[PDB]
């Protein structure tokens, strides 16, 4: 059947596209003490497991396509989902937009695995200290809220502060013109929909989306001072479907702006 | 059969659905309130079509919620204005309407905190004594 | 009757009948009051039991009626019930008035006196004092707003807030010091409400509200009390927003007060608006956000009882219908929990019901149709539906919605902390809540992990208890050292972060896996920085544990010492017992959970002086209806379940068990079917609710624990509702097990002392090998690396090794007994024990694997050990045995050389001894001496059933009972076997099940122990039951729910590999107790020996051929070899080969030879070829397979019989028949064709006239089928495309041989009972009549798998006991009696005539099964019912071949004349018929 031949073609194409393997992080007592290393090791293990599962499933599909392997119930269900264009349930272990088809999912998985491979290489080259200074895309991670919590824990442990007394400040600056302080963590890929951010100041704009060059998350002691009237709280959704709420950022609107207009127009930060 | 899109069409359907006698009661201001309610309802429903942007999910802001809001307005206006032909716009129980239509009606389906914030913004913009002036703007810089 | 006073309408028909019958027995009415009241569990009466003095709740708080209701004055049940309810409402209102006046005296006060406040709290109820505080605060705020109405004036409202503050202060001092638990709950509820009132008053102050009608005040829930109101019921009115509700005034007793977070306030507003608008509310949202509890709190605050149903997948309707109509008549609220879980049809039905009720409610804004009855719906009725993400389409317009997206845990913790009396509660809450978020996120995911809101509440309650205990300890120290006592001083100087850390650790560390323990500490270092805790050792408990471990022969240790981890786990179990009533010891089997809790119970008994009693209940083995209790659908009688029975026994306090410590251990797997009922017990309410409605209060001394190995299937609800203790397999190290075995061997004698001295000497000998990193440990580590047929469990291997060493000690004792002159000296004893130990590791660790891994283990142990070993160059130590002289002697010498009798060839009973036979006989002897159940696992056939049977019959005192387990096996089968062969007797120990035959060990052989199907939760009921009697030494009789101890009963099982289709792997917990021996197919040498013996015994009939016995057997084996190598099971599901085929071969050759007095070698080769074709060729599917088979048998015949003629011995027409000749001598195909054609003509004349063309395949088929009918118990599995003639030939053969054809007329309504009755008729028609029946079955006639199960049992036993019972069985008995009288056999008892009936059926009845060639369907049929593939012989009709089609065409188109001389032969003839004549005629061309 021609469907079998074209499924062979697309399976081979994806097997070429997806990276080969992922390297687990090396455990160490000092690394175990570090929370960022723990979070990144969990992410690496999850990514490696999912990558191995997907690669083995694609290899089994290819072997069936040659006729060398018979379609078991799991393999038959996978083939049916592939032909119908629906995302297999086994593959989807991280949160994914509902309408995303298989090809886009494979592309996203490839990008995430590339990011994880770079992260593992950087960690192996240095350690947790280098792991602190890695600019990581929140959308690429499987659980970005875990990353936010990990940064909070790292800042609390470095300065011997308590977790509940720390608050988050966002500094949106260019990647080249950025300062990596002790409490500052870089994040890329955030996109602001409904507004433009210049000099950490929000301005209303008609553009559909303005890409934030580099967002610096800084954990600071609770000043216990009321937020100014120009301070606006913007949600950070994981994808464009706006079903996942990672956290909330606080920005300073420009003068002559109205925060109610910001609320009405649905201005929000998106991970991807 | 589908409802014709358009704030004008939505308001016309809302006004046709409500009996004419109810909107014309002892307080002459009551009709004004109803109009505002209709407008607000229309706006809310017309933000459903832009689901990712106007809201976070396709809520069921159906006719039942509109009927509940009309009943709430009726009861609170009757309690505040006990058979008075005219009532001052300040004396209108604005806070009761805003709170009830932010938490009980139109807010029971709202689970996202930011959707609740948007609903509160809309209610505080529309339902106020300042609406009873001829300078009130139902919308700003439309075109 | 129920129409008047609808309040008792709540109960069903059962309780109505009971209250009508026992109306005068008021003491028996307490269950009804427990059912319908919320808090009232009993009514307080006088000694005369004639006047209702008051009411009493389950906690012990009671209310005395101002004017008691006299039952004598109103004999009618309804009249005095209504009087009691009215009295309770009026008295509650009067007490509310009194307490409101008292608290108003307390209100408006600069300071309050603690003694007066505590006295006021003690005087009234918790609900009443909370309501009085609410009323007083509401009135004070209303007065303040009335004063403020002027506007721009001074604010005494501050004072009101200050008032609350000051009284809050005294409360913060009341709970610090020790209080009675009831007053403690009262103080906790009062503190929670006072904190809420202070917060809302602060909000009012901030808002500067100065008008009483301002909506900011109107939103808050307000209470108004009007003494002036004539009706006490209407005195209290709860107004919030525009909604108004009259207070229920119904006694709630004491309930868990709900903290009023902003989310809960929003819920209150929304539901009150919905109820005012006369439609219910749906608080949808995720699980565990307080939706159900929010509804319950709203109902209780209005004085109403909410009935919270559970909408699980297994949901009852008639109970739901009765409970719902009861609520409708009562007017009490009803909440639905997780509506979406309901089945779509179930959902639609319940949605329609609630739609009708809601429509009635809106119409009331009055009776409605419910269960074909008129139900009066009170206006106060309300309905709530909690959902997890929508509402059904018919309900979307009838119900408001509300979002419980996220609870306010941060404020929950703060308010509950201030309730416990903690200072700096804000910081502690802001630390603890994110800490639990971290635990829920950062810790590794596990099935038993739980970090939800309920876990938070439990942790904080435990922290409050810990702080109170520490306060008491410091107070006692101050009493002993000095005299300055000041509770405030102790509280101020008391660290509180340390208390929270200690409580968190005591509650959560036990459930943490080995890897997650450090992370938690790091998490604490992140949340509670710089503050550390140190666990307080229990020195007295450690000493008691050491003594009990010494008494029980267990290893005890401290810290890093051996057994330290186990001791820490026992201490953690003790702490969880202290801080919880529901426990769960999770961990892989073999972690010591059972012994951990047993040792802890014994140590607690010996320490505290309170004797402990443990009830071990297996939930899965018993039925859930028998577990919790049965309510008869018609007689409505309630019989308490096992758990219900033991709980009622404990509550009754008959023999002081309330004094004792009762531990109910639910040993067994847990699934969300039975434990759902236990969810009402594991919560803080601690009550068991039965379907009859009767609720039993859980005594404080009772602890519920689930000794469950895995939690992959338990719901998160139960996980969150009980404490968890994790027992990793590393807890019980191997050294501990070795020490336990050695101590038990040294201490207890094996018989029940000389052999005790022998055991001590043996333990001294093997002590070097049992040390840490010894021979046994390294051998076990290597054995885990190999592959085994079943799952490897460390305790299984260790238990088998210990049993075999016990057998070694018994052998030493026997040798000493038989040699009184010379008992075995020390050197020979060391040699024997060392060699037997090596042999014991060899047969214990690798006793369940193939020979290659057995040899691998042998080589490894040879490399690593120092014990002397046999010097055989290639023979492994396994074929060697250890003699009583301590020497390595070959097993071959133990193998004799017997010559079977000629008439006994291939007989079922005879077993030819060989290497595998003797080795497995020795292993079976050993594992039967200790009565240890064992499992013989191996491929089909393989000589497993017979090898076991030979051993068991060799044993004299052990009778055998076989039980063919099927895919539908249930413990009722074991119960039937027990009541058939054993009997219950009352003994001083208790009731005991023992065989009716004295001094006999009944062995319940189970033919297929892994066949039974597992439930949807991975549990096999029969396997769990067998494990239960094996490990607990007994089971539970459900007729009276009593512990039955098994006496002289042991189990033995056999099974095919679990990897085979239709085979389920056994539980690890069960596999721990049963050693598995892998009986592989006998090797070529074993087959050669066994069947050379059979051939030599066979050929004694014809001496002139005797000398050919040796090669023939080889040939018979030789060909067979490549058969098992060529047609593997991968190609086809039925392509299996076993020594059973070879035995059938020998039997067939003997049957062919016995008639004939003399016969040359060519005739013998012809018989052998005929049998090879009839065994190894009909099963084949493809033509090339048959060609290969024929060529291979040809080659084998020439290889082993070279000096023979191929044309005569191996003539192509191999047709054997007894139709023409008297004897079974081969017949030419043509003469056979002529005879069967004449028989077909007679068939046409007599039976149905259908023309049948006689192609050569029909001859072969009519021969094989006739062969099968002639042999007793001849059963066929005909396979072929439909219409090929399977039934056509079956009917023909049955008519020819005299068998009456019987087919079952199957239709759509042909139920299982109809098939059962047809089977009964056939059984009557076969055995009772001595009339042979050809039973025609087609898979179309099969409408259910149960048909196949009954057929399986019939094939495997020649009968099915299930069909014939009671009057039917008596009729059968009469019939077989008449039949035996006619035939000439005089038998009286039922058993002998039943056996004669079974023999008659097995010799007469013949069942055939026709099927189409569905290979996947073939595999499913084989897996579902093994008997159709076990002994049923199956043929491959397939489809008519080209030759067959050609012959059909010619014979049928013989009448028409396609004889055309003008036909010319073409140059190219498209030949498709193989034997087409070289000139095609016109007719030949047309047929082609
Ligand atoms: N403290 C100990 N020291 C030495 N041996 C022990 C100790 N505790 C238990 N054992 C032994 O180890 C084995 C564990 O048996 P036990 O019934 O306690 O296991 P379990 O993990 O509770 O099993 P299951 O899940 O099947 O009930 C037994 O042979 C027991 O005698
Ligand atoms: N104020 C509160 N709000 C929400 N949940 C609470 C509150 N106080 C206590 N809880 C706890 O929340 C837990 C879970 O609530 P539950 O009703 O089971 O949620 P769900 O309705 O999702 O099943 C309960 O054990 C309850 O004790
Ligand atoms: N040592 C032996 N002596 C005699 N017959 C044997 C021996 N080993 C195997 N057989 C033959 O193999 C067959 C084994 O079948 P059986 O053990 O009943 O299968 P299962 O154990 O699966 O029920 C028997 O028919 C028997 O004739
Ligand atoms: N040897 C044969 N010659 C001619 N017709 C045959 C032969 N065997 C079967 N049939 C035909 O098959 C029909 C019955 O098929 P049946 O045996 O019921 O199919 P199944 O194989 O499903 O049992 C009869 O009508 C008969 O004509």
């Amino acid at each position: 059947p021609a469907w079998m031949r074209t499924l062979h073609t697309t399976a081979s194409n994806w097997l070429h596209l997806i990276p080969q393997t992922l390297s687990h992080l090396k455990r160490t007592v000092e690394n175990i003490k570090d929370p960022l290393f723990r979070f990144f090791e969990r992410e690496v293990k999850m990514g490696a497991k999912l990558l191995q599962d997907v690669r083995q499933d694609l290899a089994d599909v290819v072997q069936v396509c040659e006729g060398k392997k018979k379609q078991t119930n799991y393999l038959r269900t996978l083939i049916n989902e592939l032909v119908k264009g629906i995302l297999p349930r086994s593959w989807s272990h991280y949160t994914v937009p509902a309408g995303m088809t298989v090809i886009q999912w494979v592309s996203d998985f490839s990008e995430r695995i590339k990011q994880l491979q770079n992260i593992s290489l950087a960690a192996a080259s240095g350690g947790a200290k280098e792991l602190k200074n890695i600019h990581v895309c929140l959308g690429g991670l499987f659980v970005p809220e875990a990353y936010i919590t990990a940064t909070r824990q790292y800042v609390a442990q470095a300065n011997s502060w308590s977790l509940e007394e720390l608050c988050l400040e966002v500094n949106v600056t260019t990647s080249q013109g950025a300062t990596l302080d002790a409490c500052s963590f870089g994040v890329t890929g955030l996109k602001l929909q409904g507004a433009t951010c210049n000099n950490n100041k929000l301005s209303l704009s008609n553009a559909i989306s303005t890409a934030l060059p580099l967002t610096q998350l800084r954990w600071v002691k609770q000043t216990n001072t009321e937020k100014k009237a120009s301070v606006v709280t913007l949600p950070v959704y994981l994808n464009f479907t706006r079903a996942d709420l990672i956290f909330t950022v606080d920005f300073e609107i420009a003068t002559k702006e109205d925060p109610r207009s910001f609320y009405e127009r649905g201005v929000a930060v998106l991970c991807t | 059969f589908e409802p014709p899109p358009g704030v004008k069409a939505n308001m016309l359907r809302t006004f046709s659905s409500i009996p004419v006698s109810r909107i014309c009661k002892s307080p002459n201001e009551r009709a004004r309130l109803y109009f505002l309610l209709a407008w607000f309802h229309a706006i809310i429903q017309e933000r459903l079509r832009y689901a990712p942007l106007g809201w976070s999910k396709k809520y069921e802001f159906g006719e039942s919620d509109l009927r509940s809001a009309c009943d709430t307005v009726d009861t609170w206006l009757d309690d505040t204005a006990k058979g008075r032909q005219n009532i001052s716009p300040d004396k209108i129980p604005w806070s009761a309407l805003k709170t009830l239509m932010a938490q009980s009606i139109y807010g029971g389906r709202v689970d996202n905190e930011f959707d609740q914030r948007l609903l509160n913004t809309f209610l505080e913009r529309l339902f106020t004594t300042r609406s009873f002036d001829s300078e009130f703007k139902l919308a700003c810089k439309v075109d | 009757e129920r129409s008047s006073f609808p309040r008792f309408y709540f109960v069903g028909d059962e309780d109505l009948l009971e209250i009508i019958g026992n109306s005068k027995n008021v003491a028996k009415l307490q269950k009804h009051f427990k059912k319908m009241f919320a808090g009232v569990s009993s009514i307080i009466l006088n000694e005369d039991n004639s006047v209702v003095l008051g009411i009493s709740s389950r906690e012990g708080e009671e209310v005395m009626f101002k004017t008691p209701v006299s039952i004598t004055e109103h004999p009618k049940i309804n009249e005095w019930l209504t009087l009691v309810e009215k009295e309770m409402r009026v008295t509650l209102a009067k007490l509310l008035a009194e307490s409101v006046t008292e608290v108003e005296i307390f209100g408006k006060a600069t300071s309050i006196d603690p003694n007066t406040y505590i006295t006021w709290i003690d005087k009234y109820q918790a609900q009443l004092v909370v309501l009085s505080a609410q009323i007083a605060w509401s009135e004070n705020v209303e007065t303040a707003l009335s004063s403020m109405g002027g506007g721009g004036d001074a604010a005494p409202l501050h004072s009101v807030l200050s008032n609350v503050e000051v009284t809050l202060n005294v409360l913060a001092d009341s709970v610090l010091m020790e209080q009675p638990p009831l007053r403690r709950r009262k103080l906790e509820h009062l503190i929670t409400e006072l904190v809420h009132q202070r917060d809302v008053t602060r909000s009012l102050i901030k808002s500067k509200i100065d008008n009483a009608k301002s909506f900011e005040w109107l939103s808050q829930m307000r209470f108004y009390f009007d003494p002036k109101q004539t009706d006490v019921l209407q005195q209290l009115s709860i107004q919030m927003a525009n909604a108004k509700f009259n207070y229920g005034f119904e006694y709630l007793g004491v309930q868990d007060k709900l903290v009023q977070t902003p989310l809960t306030d929003r819920c209150y507003l929304t539901m009150t608006q919905a109820l005012e608008a006369r439609l219910g509310g749906s608080p949808f949202g995720p699980a565990g956000t307080g939706k159900t509890e929010s509804v319950k709190a709203l109902g209780h605050q209005l004085g109403r009882f909410v009935l919270v149903f559970n909408c699980d997948e297994t949901f009852d309707f008639q109970a739901m219908g009765r409970i719902f109509v009861g609520l409708c008549q009562v007017g009490a609220w009803g909440c639905f929990d997780e509506f979406n879980r309901l089945e779509e049809r179930m959902l639609s039905a319940v949605s329609q019901q609630v739609q009708c009720i809601q429509e009635a409610l809106r119409e009331h804004s009055i009776t409605c149709e419910l269960l074909n009855k008129q139900v009066k719906v009170s206006p106060d009725m309300a309905i709530f539906i909690t959902m997890n993400p929508n509402l059904p389409d018919n309900l979307k317009k009838l119900f408001r919605s509300l979002a419980m997206t996220k609870p306010d845990r941060q404020l929950i913790a703060q308010v509950m902390l201030y309730s416990q009396g903690f200072r700096t509660a804000e910081v502690l809450a802001n630390k603890i809540v994110p800490f639990f978020k971290l635990c829920d996120e950062q810790l590794s995911s596990q099935s038993h992990y739980d970090f939800g809101l309920r876990a938070l509440k439990s942790v904080l309650v435990s922290a409050g208890n810990v702080k109170r205990e520490r306060i008491q300890k410091i107070k006692r120290e101050k009493e002993e050292r000095g005299e300055a006592v000041d509770e405030g001083e102790i509280a101020e100087n008391l660290p509180e972060q340390e208390i929270l850390i200690q409580s968190v650790c005591e509650t959560m560390v036990p459930k943490l896996v080995a890897e997650d323990i450090p992370l938690l500490f790091s998490l604490l270092s992140d949340v509670f920085p710089g503050v550390q805790y140190h666990r307080g050792e229990m020195t007295a408990l450690r000493e008691e544990l050491k003594k009990v471990c010494q008494e029980m022969y267990l290893t005890y240790g401290d810290g890093e010492e051996v057994g330290g981890m186990w001791v820490e786990k026992v201490l953690q179990l003790y702490q969880i017992t202290q801080i919880n009533h529901g426990l769960m010891m999770v961990g892989p089997s073999g972690s010591g959970k059972s012994m951990a809790w047993r040792v802890l119970l014994k140590a607690l008994e010996r320490l505290e002086g309170v004797e402990g009693v443990a009830h071990i209940i297996d939930p899965k083995a018993i039925s859930k209806d028998h577990l919790y209790g049965t309510l008869d659908p018609n007689t409505r009688e309630w019989t308490d379940g096992l758990f219900t029975h033991v709980l009622r026994k404990i509550i009754d306090s008959v023999r002081g068990e309330l004094q004792k410590r009762q531990w109910i251990v639910f040993d067994g797997d847990v699934d969300p079917e039975w434990v759902e009922n236990l969810n009402s017990v594991l919560d803080d309410n601690k009550l068991l609710t039965l379907p009859n409605g009767e609720r039993l209060s859980l005594p404080p001394n009772v602890r519920i624990m689930f000794e469950v190995q895995d939690l992959k299937y338990a719901t998160l609800a139960t996980v969150s509702r009980c404490g968890m203790v994790w027992f990793s397999e590393d807890v019980l190290s191997t050294d501990m097990i070795f020490n336990n075995f050695l101590a038990r061997l040294r201490s207890i004698p094996l018989d029940e002392s000389p052999m005790l001295q022998i055991q001590r000497d043996a333990a001294t000998i093997m002590q070097p090998y049992f040390t840490s990193n010894g021979l046994v440990t390294k051998a076990l580590e290597h054995a885990f690396q190999l592959e085994h047929i079943m799952d490897l469990t460390r305790l299984r291997c260790l238990g088998s090794l210990f049993s075999m060493l016990h057998q070694a000690c018994r052998n030493v004792a026997q040798y000493n007994a038989n040699h009184p002159d010379f008992p075995m000296q020390i050197e020979q004893l060391e040699r024997y024990i060392q060699r037997y130990l090596v042999y014991a590791i060899l047969w214990s660790l690798s006793g369940d694997s193939r020979l290659k891994m057995r040899a691998e283990l042998g080589e490894y142990i040879r490399r690593i050990t120092t014990v002397p070993l046999p010097t055989a160059p290639n023979i492994p130590i396994i074929d060697y045995e250890v003699s009583i002289s301590g020497e390595w002697s070959p097993w071959q010498a133990k193998v004799p050389q017997i010559e079977v009798e000629t008439h006994k060839v291939a007989a079922p009973d005879v077993v030819v001894p060989t290497l595998d036979t003797v080795r497995h006989e020795a292993l079976l002897y050993t594992w039967l001496a200790e009565h240890k159940p064992l499992v013989l696992c191996g491929p089909p056939g393989s000589g497993k059933t017979m090898t076991l049977f030979s051993a068991l019959r060799a044993l004299p005192d052990m009778e055998v009972v076989g039980l063919n387990f099927s895919s539908a096996t249930t413990p009722e089968l074991l119960l039937k076997t027990f009541d058939h062969y054993c009997e219950y007797r009352r003994t001083p120990n208790g009731v005991v099940l023992a065989p009716v035959q004295l001094g006999k060990w009944l062995v319940l052989f189970c033919d297929e122990i892994n066949l039974p199907d597992m439930d949807k939760y991975g549990t096999q009921r029969v396997i769990s039951f067998i494990r239960q009697m094996v490990e607990h030494g007994g089971f539970y009789r459900t007729s009276d729910q009593t512990w039955v101890k098994l006496e002289r009963i042991q189990f033995v099982g056999a099974c095919n590999p679990p990897t085979d289709p239709g085979r389920k792997p056994l539980s690890h917990r069960f596999l721990r107790h049963v050693p598995v021996v892998y009986v592989d197919y006998p090797g070529p040498a074993s087959l050669t020996q066994i069947y050379g013996t059979f051939n030599r015994a066979m050929l004694r009939l014809i001496p002139s051929l005797r000398t050919y016995a040796e090669p023939l057997t080889a040939a018979m084996v030789e060909f067979y070899t490549m058969s098992q190598e060529r047609f593997t099971q991968d190609t086809q599901p039925h392509y299996i080969y076993s020594p059973r085929e070879m035995t059938r071969w020998v039997r067939g050759i003997f049957e062919a030879l016995r008639p004939l007095e003399t016969l040359p070698v060519e005739g013998l080769i012809r018989i052998w070829a005929h049998e090879a074709l009839r065994l190894f060729q009909d099963r084949l599917v493809e033509d090339e397979e048959r060609r290969w088979t024929d060529e291979n048998i040809d080659t084998v015949a020439l290889k082993h019989f070279p000096n023979i003629d191929r044309e005569k011995a191996m003539s192509r027409p191999i047709l054997y028949s007894n139709w023409l000749s008297k004897d079974y001598i081969p017949v030419d195909q043509e003469e056979l064709r002529d005879y069967v054609k004449a028989r077909l003509k007679v068939f046409y004349e007599e039976e149905l006239d259908v023309p049948l063309v006689l192609f050569n395949e029909v001859l072969d088929h009519v021969l094989r089928i006739d062969r099968i009918f002639r042999q007793p118990q001849g059963h066929l599995l005909l396979i072929g495309v439909s219409g090929a003639g399977k039934t056509t030939l079956s009917r023909f053969v049955a008519w020819m041989n005299g068998l009456s054809v019987y087919q079952i007329k199957v239709h759509r309504k042909y139920t299982g009972e109809d098939f059962d009755e047809d089977l009964r008729t056939v059984l009557r028609r076969s055995g009772c009549k001595n009339e042979k029946i050809a039973f025609i079955m087609d898979e179309s006639n099969v409408l259910d798998s149960g048909f196949l199960e009954r057929m399986n049992t019939l094939l495997a036993n020649g009968e099915v006991p299930g069909l014939f019972e009671g009057d039917e069985y008596a009729t059968l008995m009469t019939q077989c009696k008449e039949g035996a009288q006619k035939e000439g056999l005089m038998l009286d008892s039922h058993e002998e005539l039943y056996k004669w009936f079974t023999s008659q059926v097995i010799r007469n009845l013949h069942v055939v099964f026709t099927m189409n060639p569905s290979s996947e369907g073939l595999k499913d049929r084989a897996a579902t019912s093994p008997a159709l593939f076990n002994r049923c012989v199956l043929n491959w009709f397939g489809d008519w071949s080209t030759e067959a089609l050609y012959q059909v065409g010619k014979e049928f188109t013989s009448k028409m004349d396609l004889e055309k001389p003008n036909y010319i032969v073409p140059d190219y003839m498209p030949v498709v018929y193989d034997k087409l004549p070289q000139p095609p005629s016109h007719r030949e061309a047309i047929v082609n």
